[PDB]
């Protein structure tokens, strides 16, 4: 029997034996996270996760992976959000993310909560996921900023959002990317990611080495010179910090 | 003026 490994540009991968139709279908298929250690092992159909259990990729021999199931009952499955449903299990955290980041009071004055690293990692490390409901750019761009605190463009046709009350960890903790605060000197970036549970979303990836307990920040990238109106389209707190920065140094 | 979401 032959084994196929399909790596996504983000570092994650699908591995297992394919059927006659050459499809990733069976009870022994697995999605392996970017650390090439954490995995979701179980039932998949044509590469789509039906029932994946947390496991650890122990070793690989001639392309053949050996997994060891983690103790526990938590199960995961493809659960792509819609414009109204963010998740079937809002309180089930992502296992990879749970070992890399945590939420706490931000070190940035009056910035509420922030996202912090649990471990020291090197450059280009995926740390968190930015899942949320999927809505149009027209809907987002047509409403008050008060409702767009957590909106992130996925692509030309979709915007990901984490609307109230899901912006509270007590109501939603499946992903935590929306908890990272803004910085004009960020240590992370938002990057494309294909997640076995959340589907196509964005992730938070480090730009360089980060230490344990260091706050993770990303440049929100709001339009500073929007064509059609001489005024940076962004919330007040952003415009304030922007001026302070452009004057800082 | 139009875009009101993260990422530049
Ligand atoms: N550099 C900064 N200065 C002040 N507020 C910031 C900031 N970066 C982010 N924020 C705040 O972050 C919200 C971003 S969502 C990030 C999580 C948020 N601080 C929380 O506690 O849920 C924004 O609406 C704004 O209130």
């Amino acid at each position: 029997h032959g084994v196929c490994w399909i790596y996504y540009p983000d570092g994650g991968s699908l591995v297992g034996e394919v059927n006659e139709d050459g499809e990733m279908t069976g009870e022994k298929i697995a999605y392996v996270y970017p650390d090439e250690r954490t995995a979701l092992y179980g039932k998949f159909i044509d590469g789509e996760m039906i029932e994946g259990k947390l496991a650890t990729l122990m070793s690989t021999e001639e392309g053949r992976p050996h997994f060891e199931l983690m103790p526990g009952n938590s199960v995961y499955h493809f659960d792509k959000s819609t414009s109204s449903c963010i998740s079937t299990n809002a309180l089930l955290p992502d296992p990879y993310e749970s070992e890399r980041v945590y939420v706490a009071e931000s070190l940035i004055s009056s910035a509420g909560e922030g996202l912090f690293s649990k471990v020291a990692v090197g450059p280009n490390t995926v740390m968190s996921f930015y899942n949320g409901v999927r809505i149009t750019h027209q809907e987002v761009d047509s409403r008050d900023w008060a409702l767009n605190g957590n909106t992130l463009s996925l692509d030309e046709e979709t915007v990901i959002d984490v609307p109230e009350p899901y912006n509270h960890v007590s109501k939603y903790c499946a992903s935590l990317g929306h908890k990272a605060n803004h910085s004009f000197t960020p240590n992370c970036i938002y990057d494309m990611f294909v997640h076995p549970r959340f589907g196509p979303i964005k992730c938070i990836r480090t730009l360089r080495a980060v230490e344990a307990d260091e706050e993770l920040t990303v440049a929100y990238g709001y339009d500073h010179s929007p064509p059609g109106k001489s005024g940076p389209e962004a919330p007040e707190w952003y415009q304030v910090e922007l001026k302070a920065f452009q004057a800082t140094q | 003026t139009p875009r009101r979401s993260k990422s530049a």
